[PDB]
């Protein structure tokens, strides 16, 4: 369903959001091993907090979408039976009738 | 200035609010009446004091209509500017006349006449400002003010104030 | 004049901790967001002491602080040496051991001139990771009328 | 000035207009939607009520009794004897 | 407008309305022009 | 229904009475300094400077707030934001008047704190002055005693000129650095 | 045990609050002897009373900042210093990916059950989802 | 009401961002434990 | 500044008063053998009077800031050029005191504040449990 599919990307979303954190994290690990004196992690470090910072950002511009969609299906797909009851016995009946 | 005054209203009740929530509708009728008022002869009343012992008294029923007429004294923070009186304030307008000071509640008019020598109104300014060597006066820079006098409108109070004096100008 | 907005400063930051220890005798404890805010007022507090002291530690640093003749040498001294004592927190001092020896490396020897360059590597490593934050920051974006028609069906006129 | 209640020394019976002026005045304002201290037992003239409330004595009204000098005596209308 | 005014005692403030027969506004007026003033007070200063 | 005061006066129908207001502290009929309380007893005027008066009024908009929750049983930049919050709680929200005063008080007042404004009230009284003066003295920062007694006429030779360069000196270290 | 932890917790923070109203005292008095005007009013009772006015005094010198600028080694101490706070933090911050990602796994589990969860008719109402039955 | 939520959010991005960005510089730059506590605060 | 020296034998050998407390001064380690009192004194071997023979030298001066007995002086350090001061020593019970800044001791104040700031902060911050739906709550 349609809600389904919303709920989908608020999810997929989230996940973004967790590999941003996961990046601050290697982002930060490795500042503190270029100003050791490591120059070898350079590449790398730059990489995870630019990925990290790439990654924040298409889940700023996934989020904030995903939040103009909804307010305009307000209205439209979004909200601002004892007949059925009767056909089960009635079925349930004819059955015990004619086994 | 700013005063503390201690001053008294005169509400009058129509019998139908002589229920529990009485002494409420009455502070709430002083604080429509008289909060945000202006007069000649107190100034801008601009806040209510103490809401909780405002003293409400009995209520002298009228003889005619069955209503009832209180005596509530309260206490307010109110602003009555005087000639004289030095105060700092806001441009909020500048023209080719002068310029409008915000201070507190009411606003002072700076005529271009009370105004430094040198400092005059150049309009090729964005925005139009006032064009001294060492000084610019626009629509949003803070000044000091003389009052040099009061006009009285029972609704508000307008004045002029000079710059032209010593201590006095941008700040 | 310092003197006054250190002592505010110090005062604040004294509340702010009476405060806490408020909130914490309480069984309960109080609801997670008021811990933080207030935390975080504590901080605004803190950093404006730190500030203020730093700004005139050139001007702390200039001064003799001693008990004048007024003060009940005799019956206690050992509040007035409580009151003057420079000694650190032993144990801010025991992990100030404890983080300069973990610190890396780098121990005395050294000598300066290396050091100098140690401290150089550090700097330029800064410089280098200002640029890479600016290209980094460069990478992103920051029917009817009512009335007539009822009118119509009351008296027929369009 | 105002005499205090312990040193009142006009009649504890209320006069012919002060019962007059006070059937008058809730009356009036019971005319004019006020709230009604009493059981209606089915009344409907603001007068008959304001007779009804001043019987039971559910009226909160007060009176100001002023002395020639200017000074008075507040009296209730729940204290004053209706011998009328 | 609600403007008030009593120029000449520059009044724009202390004043009060009252209900009064019309002949006795008139009679008041009558007086003022006969040179007598019947100023009217809200408030006493005498007592007794 | 057009708000009294608090004294009485004799109208000896000559309206034509009333003098001007100005630094040489005559101001109103109604703001001269030996006034009468609500309770009937003589108490001195009360004028305030900003500051104190910035902390009065917030003072007592929230003492307002209180009740109105009560009833309903049955940084300076940051300050800016949330004073308008309290405004339009306590207050009727028409009240233009009292919006303004609050952005002046808030952006020109010298003391922030309780503890500071009363070391002001404290310092400023031995001198025994005009309450008119105190509060000007108390909103108009000054460095000079010239200065002072020039936008403050009214003192001229009420104190000395160098006994007034000692408070100004006290007052621009009270002056908290926002 | 839970209640441990925050007596602990009470204990370093009540430490911290004693040291730093400490200082601020001291300020108080040292304060009390010049300005002050009011300044001596932030002292304890106590303190107040137990000590008669006039406290302290101070003196004059240059060069203890110049003595402070000559030894540089507080610099390199504080560099390093920052280096182990960061280090700590790092630590910190993979941990709390770590459980973020686990807590995001069973969320999104719960709301992938819920997006099995199936219909529009009955009404849903809330930190617990409930539907009205009856 | 859901447009103060975008608000909100977006503020909070800015917010985050920024505040990553900056506690960036603010380390690599008791002064220095100081700045540690600001770090932890960032 | 973080330190206090003591020799309470010192006063046995001679009893503590006051030319004996500028004396016990000397013997104490924040002594400095580089100031004026030491070379006046080798010079003797081989109270007034002595700060009148100090105007005539030209050095460090250590001078006396108080009398409360038997208990209680200062022993000013000052640099004499006018007289500039450097540094304000007490002698309080047979102690000398530690002349500890101004800024030190505040030093001192805003590290442990701090210090102790930070362990609570942890401590607590390891509690709290969060759910999305739940915000922060604490088990």
């Amino acid at each position: 369903p349609y809600i389904q599919e919303r709920l989908k990307s608020l999810n997929d979303i989230e996940t973004q959001l967790c590999s941003m954190l996961q990046e601050a994290s290697q982002v930060t690990f490795i500042f503190g091993e270029l100003k050791r004196g490591n120059e070898s992690v350079k590449p790398q470090f730059e990489n995870h907090v630019k990925q990290f910072y790439e990654r924040l950002d298409k889940s700023t511009t996934q989020l904030r979408k995903e939040i103009q969609l909804l307010d305009e299906n307000v209205g439209t797909r979004l909200l601002p039976q004892d007949t059925e009851k009767m056909e089960e016995q009635l079925d349930l009946l004819s059955a015990i009738l004619d086994p | 200035m700013f005063f503390i005054k201690d001053l008294s209203l005169n509400i009058t009740l129509h019998p139908s609010f002589f229920g529990p929530r009485m002494k409420q509708y009455l502070k709430t009728k002083l604080l429509e009446e008289v909060e945000g008022s202006c007069t000649g002869k107190f100034g801008y009343i601009l806040c209510v004091l103490d809401y909780d012992n405002i003293d409400i008294q009995r209520g002298r029923i009228l003889p005619t209509d069955g209503s009832a007429e209180f005596n509530v004294k309260y206490r307010a923070v109110v602003f009555k500017p005087f000639k004289g009186e030095v105060v700092d304030g806001t441009v909020v307008s500048c023209s080719q006349h002068g310029f409008e000071v915000q201070v507190g509640p009411m606003k002072v008019f700076v005529t271009k006449h009370l105004m430094p020598q040198d400092l005059t109104f150049n309009a090729g300014s964005n925005p139009p400002s006032y064009q001294s060597s060492e000084d610019v006066i626009t629509i949003k820079s803070r000044i000091r003010v003389k009052i040099e006098g009061c006009i009285s409108q029972v609704s508000s109070i307008h004045a002029i104030g000079s710059i032209k004096e010593d201590y006095l100008g941008a700040i | 004049q310092a003197l006054d907005a250190v002592r505010m400063r110090l005062a604040q930051l004294t509340h702010s901790l009476r405060r806490i220890r408020d909130e914490m005798s309480k069984a309960e404890l109080p609801q997670w967001y008021t811990l933080q805010s207030q935390l975080n007022v504590t901080l605004s507090q803190l950093v404006s002491v730190t500030s203020t002291l730093q700004h005139f530690q050139e001007t702390l640093d200039s001064t003799v602080v001693y008990p004048l003749p007024k003060f009940p040498t005799t019956s206690h001294e050992s509040l007035v040496t409580t009151l003057l004592r420079k000694k650190n927190i032993p144990e801010v001092d025991e992990w100030m051991k404890y983080v300069r020896e973990t610190s890396g490396v780098t121990t005395a020897l050294l000598k300066d001139e290396e050091i100098e360059k140690l401290l150089q590597q550090d700097r330029e490593i800064t410089n280098w990771a200002r640029t890479t934050f600016r290209n980094e920051y460069g990478k992103h974006d920051f029917p009817f009328n009512v009335d007539d028609v009822l009118k119509f069906t009351f008296t027929g006129e369009k | 000035k105002a005499i205090p209640k312990d040193q009142r020394a006009t009649t504890p019976y209320m006069t012919k207009y002060e019962r007059a002026r006070i059937l008058g005045t809730r009356a009036l304002q019971i005319s004019m939607n006020a709230p009604v201290f009493v059981d209606l037992e089915g009344e409907t003239d603001p007068l008959r009520i304001a007779m009804k409330e001043l019987a039971e004595k559910k009226i909160p009204l007060v009176i100001r009794r002023y002395l020639p000098d200017g000074s008075f005596e507040d009296w209730s209308v729940e204290e004053l004897i209706v011998d009328l | 407008h609600n403007q008030f005014e009593c120029k000449g005692c520059d009044n724009k403030i202390d004043i009060y309305q009252i209900h009064i027969p019309y002949a006795a506004k008139l009679l008041f007026q009558e007086l003022m022009a006969m040179n007598i003033t019947p100023r009217l007070y809200t408030d006493r200063s005498r007592d007794f | 229904v057009s708000t009294s005061t608090f004294q009485t006066r004799r109208r000896r129908l000559k309206k034509v009475e009333e003098e001007e207001n100005a630094a040489t502290l005559q101001l109103g009929q109604e703001f001269q300094l030996k006034q009468i309380n609500h309770q009937g007893e003589e108490e001195e005027l009360i004028a305030l400077n900003l500051s104190e008066a910035r902390l009065v009024i917030k003072e007592a908009l929230v003492e307002r707030r209180r009740a109105f929750k009560r009833s309903q049983k049955k940084t300076r930049e940051k300050e800016l934001e949330s004073i308008d919050v309290l405004l339009e709680q306590t207050t009727g929200g028409n009240n233009k008047d009292l919006k303004n005063t609050m952005q002046y008080l808030t952006n020109f007042s010298r003391f922030r704190d309780q503890e500071t404004v009363g070391a002001v009230i404290q310092l400023l009284k031995s001198t025994g002055l005009h309450p008119f003066e105190v509060a000007q003295l108390g909103s108009l920062a000054c460095d000079t005693a010239d200065e002072a007694k020039t936008l403050i006429p009214s003192l001229n030779n009420k104190i000395s000129d160098d006994e007034l360069e000692r408070i100004l000196k006290e007052l621009s270290n009270l002056e908290t650095l926002y | 045990q839970f209640v441990k932890r925050r007596r602990d917790m009470l204990e370093h923070i009540n430490l911290a609050m004693n040291e730093s109203s400490l200082a601020l005292e001291f300020v108080s008095l040292l304060l009390s002897s010049v300005k002050e005007s009011t300044g001596m009013s932030s002292m304890s009772p106590f303190l107040r009373k137990v000590v008669k006015p006039s406290s302290l005094n101070s003196d004059k010198i240059p060069y203890v900042a110049p003595t402070k600028k000559e030894y540089i080694e507080l610099d390199i101490l504080n560099k390093g210093w920052k280096l182990q706070s960061l280090n700590e933090s790092k630590d910190l911050l993979r941990a709390s990916f770590n459980k973020l990602s686990s807590i995001l796994q069973n969320e999104h589990d719960y709301w992938n059950k819920i997006m099995q969860s199936i219909s529009n008719k009955d009404v849903i109402f809330k930190k617990l989802l409930a539907i009205k039955y009856g | 009401s859901n447009q103060a939520l975008y608000e909100k959010l977006e503020q909070t991005r800015t917010i985050l961002s920024v505040k990553l960005a900056e506690l960036i510089n603010m380390t690599t730059i008791a002064v220095a434990t100081t700045s540690v506590m600001m770090v932890n605060n960032q | 500044d973080e330190l206090q020296w003591k020799s309470p034998e010192w006063i046995q050998v001679f009893g503590l008063r006051t030319e004996n407390v500028l004396d016990y001064f000397a013997e104490s380690p924040f002594f400095d053998k580089t100031s004026n009192n030491q070379v006046i004194k080798m010079q003797r071997q081989f109270y007034m009077q002595l700060e009148e023979e100090l105007m005539k030298l030209d050095g460090t001066e250590y001078v006396l800031s108080s009398v409360r007995e038997p208990d209680f002086w200062v022993i000013r350090k000052q640099r004499r050029t006018e007289i500039i001061p450097l540094q304000d020593y007490y002698i309080i019970g047979a102690n000398i005191y530690q002349s500890p800044t101004i800024f030190k001791i505040v030093q001192s104040r805003l590290m442990s504040t701090s210090y102790h700031l930070n362990s609570t902060l942890e401590s607590l911050y390891d509690l709290i449990e969060f759910q999305p739906s739940q915000g922060v709550h604490y088990k």
